[PDB]
């Protein structure tokens, strides 16, 4: 296999924000974290001021800016999730701006754990030294060598530095085997070793979650939890208890003022609070805000602006005004920057008949969930709020509609029935029905409610391709799970149906005993229902299997005809010993593939009507996506933000093992794959697979020769000595397949984002980059390579995005 | 009657010695439906029986 | 002391030993030849290490992988006159046969590659969110029976630590089905139907060692035990050890199959020591001996004895299976009337398999035997 990957649209997703002086101690930036992408941007009266955006070969995990000893201004500390660190300093040399390493290094361990609440990287107010937690029991601290420091606390929540001390000291809240319970210990770099914590508080909240060390006026730690939020300052103890906060744990936060009186707050939910302190002080008191998007990092700005953060959905710019809003709220949304993730689903359409293709998503969760339209001619966005959480997607063009599978959230009241917690277009439906079915009320057993928590309902949505209005809803049952769905003809019918396959959830049943697949009729703005075909499991995926359906039932690969009747014949049968998740189909062949990579090949015999297992490769591993690239390749994601193909065993002098499948390519993307899908987005590469990702990010795939690969891999080889390295990572190293505990070099893949970085490079760059490479422009000549010769294939290999 | 013929295996008392060489030799096993004129074993019963019907004659 | 993975390691194998040994497991052997002494003898300085092997067709000999196994115990005498050299060994490392080099007399040495134990994190440390790390960690477990035969505290677990598991294309409940904890917790629910020892502190909670735990005890097949030691992975084994323990419940006859002996229901165990366990007889034969109060279609072989019965207080009666005469165990009959079951059965496990049971119902016939 000879593959190429590239970024077609970068991440949107924000993990990360903070502002500090970087480009200048007068000027004021924001910087914001996209994964892989670091963005620069100024601080205007109006607004934001865009400057730059950067590409790292991490993943971003921390980003802290300080102020270091006798140094011009503020300078940032980056650690990657492969455990790469290094310190930036802005740089601009007339009209060239430049990101200068000052310091870089790795401080990865061969032994470690890594500890449950993640990494953590913290720095001392005095700028003096770095703390870093990434594996129990053990501190890293950095004043790049680093040493390690031993901790008997071995369940760390979380860790600051505390302000105004003798020596640095930080306070930690650990859970040990009787309690939860906050403690401190103070750095000594002359020892290497711990000193004694000024004081130590031996209990706390049993859910004790977030700690903020308070500047050096007031001093101590902040501490909250679901229901209490104490201050402890040696002897000094408060405590209060607002309510306004048990609805939803509070998850991420930010300073507001440089003296320490005020503090932000955010919910799961996207409510976001106020902390005021009424100054010794005297007491707290808490105050909401609003309601935004849901917040994962929060910065404030200044004249009372504030920037949302959002792993959900679009971030936000907002104003706090001293007065609230007539909803109640004091927070009014002034901007909205475009978030592609989480990313569940797509699908490609051709609108417009123009031999196109248009990208569209079900992207977003909860309130924030919504379609995504994406329109080449660079990248044009479109955004269709749906305010509940989209699932599936599948197109019929006859009726010039998209079938949706829907999940809101209700919470049960008092009266009997259940409340929704906001409106929604399943509750905005111009027509609406909920299904009945004796089948599975024939279902009678115990199932005691509880009455006053969530749960979750399906429906399914049609909604018209031009308006991208809600046509019709239409509910699925209690306990009923939405899961597969598919838009297709069957048999000798030419109409074209909605298939939906399901499944019965209830909680004290693990394995799903019951489930459904129902077939729709959409005419005349009504969706008809035409059939009902139980089965004693869950119908996790369904393909279009010429001109039949294929079905997934747990662990059984079912194939339906279509009857005369408009019915379902079951023909034939396929059992797995693993559960058939993931199912995708080219031609006769048939691919399946459960969560953990076991991977199982068949091929339909049309001759029986049945199935022969043509191969098998099973390699413990969680995955998350798998795709076929041709009849020999497929294309499969598995955790470690990682990229797999494995090949159909090209002549195996082996009877009994040409069934059994090699690995010839692997890939660390640095995302986490969730749906691959063929096509291209425009009208020497061969093949064509877009993938979408939790963090929005898209890229394409196509499949290369053996020639084009093995050119590539020497100019790639070539570029990374010349092109600059943010931290001087080795892309090496950055696309080396990472596990939790293994490390292997990358290889079919190549990085299509570094290749087309050549041509931003000056002109005797790319003269130095080609010389002593022989050249072969396909069939005839081997000769020298010539430094226009690659910039125009190239180019040509550029326009595929 | 003091049965002083014990089998290794499963601990079977018997009281003559011939009698407990038949029992340690159905321990053993390969397809236990043996036939007691030919000694052909089968896989299952019902193949015995038909295969036990060619044997009377 | 343990071999690094996949190294190309040459290691002695011992006749007569007649079993798949899974890791941890401990062994019980009576030695008789000089040659397993001649072994023993230089094996004990100082490695102690030999290799069992799992034999598929052992008449044919097939076999083609194993598990290592370290010699702990080795002290032995000649009381009453009568030499007696029995050893304890436990199971480690698993391993897959490459080459084997019989040696003059048996010596049959063990060309092979270790086989790597296969470690794998969470299901959320991909997806989980930065800001939630500090959310992963819950107010901890009451270890109670009370909140655990309630499920409404764990209904609140699975909702938590998979909260942002709404990121994927597919919902909790689902990563339920591979959750370690939960798994673990399905299994921490079915075995005080069978054992009333405490699960608490007896089990380990490392999920290795506590697969390994189920595994060795479980009635299961020879074959059944191989492919089990083929998965590397803890979660595959947990959740094909659960599905056996759904379905695979009834036990029949292994030789005639024709005879549905004892379910799963009539399990118990007499002793802390489990239902099953490994038990010798005076002449050096291992049983691997599982404990049912009620079985069928047996008969009974000879007077019961007591001499060296395994459960003190019970004089056994050999049992056969009524249909093939092969041996499926003993019949246990109290002495004493204070003793506590009076006739608590008592299967080996090489006869047996729990097998599915091909329900009779002219309504469910057949169904589906995915063995995962
Ligand atoms: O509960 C259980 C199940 C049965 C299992 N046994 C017991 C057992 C005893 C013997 C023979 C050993 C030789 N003596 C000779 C002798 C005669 C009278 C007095 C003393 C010695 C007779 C018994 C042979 C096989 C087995 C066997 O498989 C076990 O150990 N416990
Ligand atoms: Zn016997
Ligand atoms: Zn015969
Ligand atoms: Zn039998």
């Amino acid at each position: 296999s000879y593959n190429y990957v590239v970024t077609a649209q970068k991440p949107t997703a924000v993990n990360g924000c903070v502002t500090g002086h970087f480009t200048s101690a007068e000027d004021l930036n924001l910087l914001i974290a996209k994964n892989t992408r670091l963005e620069i941007y100024v601080v205007t009266a109006e607004g934001l001021r865009p400057v730059k955006e950067v590409g790292m070969y991490g993943k971003i995990a921390v980003m802290e800016l300080f102020r270091p000893k006798g140094e011009s201004k503020d300078l940032l500390f980056i650690l990657t999730a492969k455990y790469n660190a290094c310190i930036l300093e802005y740089k601009q040399s007339g009209e060239s701006i430049d990101i200068i390493t000052r310091a870089h290094g790795n401080v990865q361990d061969r032994i470690g754990r890594p500890s449950e609440t993640g990494i953590i990287g913290i720095i001392d107010p005095e700028c003096r030294m770095i703390g870093l937690r990434l594996y129990d029991g053990l501190f890293k601290v950095i004043p790049l060598k680093a040493f390690n420091i031993r901790l008997e606390e071995l369940h760390v929540i979380d860790v600051k530095f505390l302000y105004g001390c003798q020596a640095p000291t930080i306070c930690f809240v650990y859970q040990d085997p009787q309690g939860r319970h906050v403690k401190t210990y103070e750095v000594s770099l002359r020892e290497k070793e711990f000193n004694k914590g000024p004081w130590k508080q031996e209990n706390v909240e049993a859910e004790a979650s977030m700690v903020i060390a308070v500047p050096e006026p007031f001093g101590g730690a902040i501490i909250i939890g679901q229901e209490s939020i104490t201050y402890h300052n040696g002897d000094k103890y408060l405590a209060i208890a607002p309510p306004i906060i048990k609805q939803s744990t509070i998850v991420c936060h930010n300073r507001v003022d440089p003296n320490g009186s005020r503090y932000l707050l955010g919910d799961m939910e996207g409510r976001l609070f106020m902390l005021l302190l009424e100054k010794t002080l005297k007491d707290l008191r808490v105050e909401l805000l609003g309601e935004t998007s849901i917040a994962e990092c929060l910065t404030y700005l200044d004249n009372g602006v504030v920037f949302v953060g959002s792993r959900l959905g679009d971030s936000q710019l907002v104003k706090l005004n001293v007065d609230s809003n007539e909803q109640g709220s004091y927070v009014v949304a002034m901007e909205t920057f475009t978030n592609l993730g989480p990313i569940v689903d797509m699908c490609v359409v051709d609108l417009e008949r123009q031999g196109q293709g248009q990208l569209v998503t079900c992207s977003g969760a909860f309130k924030e969930g919504s379609l995504r339209i994406i329109r080449n001619g660079k990248l044009h966005i479109r955004t269709v709020p749906l305010y509940e959480s989209p699932r599936k997607i599948c197109y019929q063009e006859v009726s010039q509609c998209f079938g949706v599978l829907s999940s809101r959230i209700e919470v049960q009241d008092t009266s009997g029935g259940t409340t929704a917690l906001r409106p929604s277009a399943s509750t905005q439906a111009l027509s609406s029905s909920v299904s009945s079915s004796k089948l599975f009320s024939s279902s009678t057993a115990p199932h005691e409610t509880s009455f006053g928590e969530e749960v979750e309902v399906h429906n399914l949505l049609i909604i018209d391709q031009h308006t991208f209005e809600v046509l019709h809803a239409h509910q699925f049952l209690q306990n009923e799970y939405a899961l597969s769905l598919v838009s297709c003809k069957l048999g000798k019918d030419p109409n074209t149906y909605f298939i939906v396959g399901t499944a019965m959830v209830y909680p004290e049943e693990a394995e799903p005993k019951q489930g459904r697949i129902v077939v729709f009729q959409y005419s005349d703005g009504k969706l008809q229902t035409v059939a009902e075909k139980e089965v004693k499991g869950a119908v996790y995926s369904m393909v279009e299997f010429n001109g039949k359906l294929l079905a997934s039932i747990n662990s059984t690969v079912r194939l339906y005809e279509w009857t005369t009747e408009k019915e379902l014949r079951t023909e034939c049968n396929h059992y797995n010993n693993i559960m058939a998740l993931y199912l995708k189909t080219k031609g006769d062949f048939i691919l399946v593939g459960d969560l953990m990579r076991s991977v199982l090949l068949l091929a339909y015999k049309p001759m029986e009507g049945n199935f022969e297992e043509i191969a098998r490769d099973f390699n413990p591993n969680w995955m998350s996506a798998v795709e076929i690239l041709d009849d020999d390749n497929f294309l499969g994601a598995e955790n470690a933000f990682n990229l797999f193909v494995c090949q159909k065993d090209s002549a195996a002098t082996t009877d009994e093992e040409r069934q059994h499948l090699q690995e010839v390519g692997l890939f660390h993307l640095g995302e986490f794959v969730n749906v691959f899908c063929h096509g291209s987005l425009v009208m020497p590469t061969q093949g064509s697979v877009l993938f979408g990702t939790v963090n929005g990010m898209i890229g394409l795939v196509t499949s290369l020769s053996e020639s084009w690969y093995n050119l590539l891999l020497d100019m790639q080889n070539r570029l990374n000595k010349v092109i600059k390295s943010v931290g001087k990572i080795e892309h090496s190293f950055w696309r080396s397949f990472h596990t939790e505990r293994k490390t292997e070099p990358a290889t079919g893949f190549i990085d299509g984002d570094l290749i087309e970085s050549f041509l931003d490079i000056s002109r005797p760059k790319m003269q130095e980059v080609v010389a002593n490479l022989q050249y072969d422009d396909g069939s005839g000549m081997k000769r020298e390579a010539t430094a226009d010769d690659l910039i125009k294939v190239v180019e040509e290999l550029t326009r595929i995005h | 009657s003091e049965r002083p013929f014990h089998c290794n295996q499963c601990g079977a008392s018997f009281t003559q010695k011939g009698n407990l060489l038949r029992h340690i030799k159905l321990h053993s096993g390969e397809k236990p439906f043996k036939c007691p004129f030919c000694s052909y074993a089968c896989r299952r019963r019902d193949a015995l029986t038909g295969h036990l019907r060619t044997h009377s004659v | 002391t343990l071999h690094d993975d996949d190294s190309c390691q040459v290691i002695p194998v011992l006749p007569q030993v007649m079993m798949i040994l899974i890791p941890g497991q401990t062994l019980p052997l009576q030695l008789f030849h000089p040659q397993e002494v001649s072994m023993v003898r230089n094996l004990i300085q100082k490695d102690r290490t030999f290799a069992v092997l799992a034999y598929s067709n052992v008449q044919e000999r097939e076999a083609q992988f194993g598990t290592t196994a370290e010699i702990y115990a080795y002290r032995e005498e000649q009381d009453f006159g009568i030499e007696i050299v029995k050893v304890k060994a436990i199971g480690r490392q698993r391993f897959k046969v490459l080459e084997l080099r019989t040696q003059s007399d048996g010596i049959q040495q063990a060309k092979v590659q270790i086989l790597p134990e296969c470690v794998l994190p969470s299901t959320m440390s991909a997806v989980q969110l930065e800001s939630l790390n500090k959310c992963q960690i819950f107010p901890s477990k009451p270890v109670s029976r009370e909140d655990q035969c309630s499920y409404k505290w764990w209904q609140k677990y699975q909702k938590r630590k998979f909260h942002c598991a709404n990121l994927t294309s597919w919902p909790r409940w689902l990563y339920s089905l591979y959750d370690a904890e939960t798994l673990m917790d399905r299994i921490k629910k079915q075995l005080r139907e069978w054992d009333e020892n405490l699960k608490d502190d007896s089990l380990p909670s490392n999920p290795i060692d506590f697969s390994y735990r189920v595994a060795a005890c479980l009635p299961i097949d020879d074959v059944l035990r191989i492919q089990l030691l083929k998965i590397g992975s803890a979660i595959q084994r947990l959740r094909c050890e659960l599905d056996i323990m759904n379905k695979c419940t009834s036990l029949c006859c292994k030789q005639c199959q024709e005879t549905e002996i004892t379910t799963k229901n009539e399990i118990f165990s007499l002793s802390l020591c489990g239902p099953m366990a490994a038990y010798v007889n005076p002449h050096g034969y291992v049983h691997e001996t599982l404990t049912v109060y009620k079985a069928c279609n047996l008969n009974l072989i000879g007077r019961p004895s007591t001499e060296h019965s395994w459960f003190p207080g019970y004089a056994w009666t050999v049992a056969q299976c009524k249909i093939c005469a092969s041996h499926i165990g003993w019949k246990f009959t109290a002495t004493k009337k204070d003793m506590s079951p009076q006739k608590f059965w008592g299967l080996t496990r090489s006869a047996l398999l729990p097998t599915i049971p091909d329900t009779e119902d002219e309504i469910s016939p057949d169904k589906v035997i995915l063995c995962l």
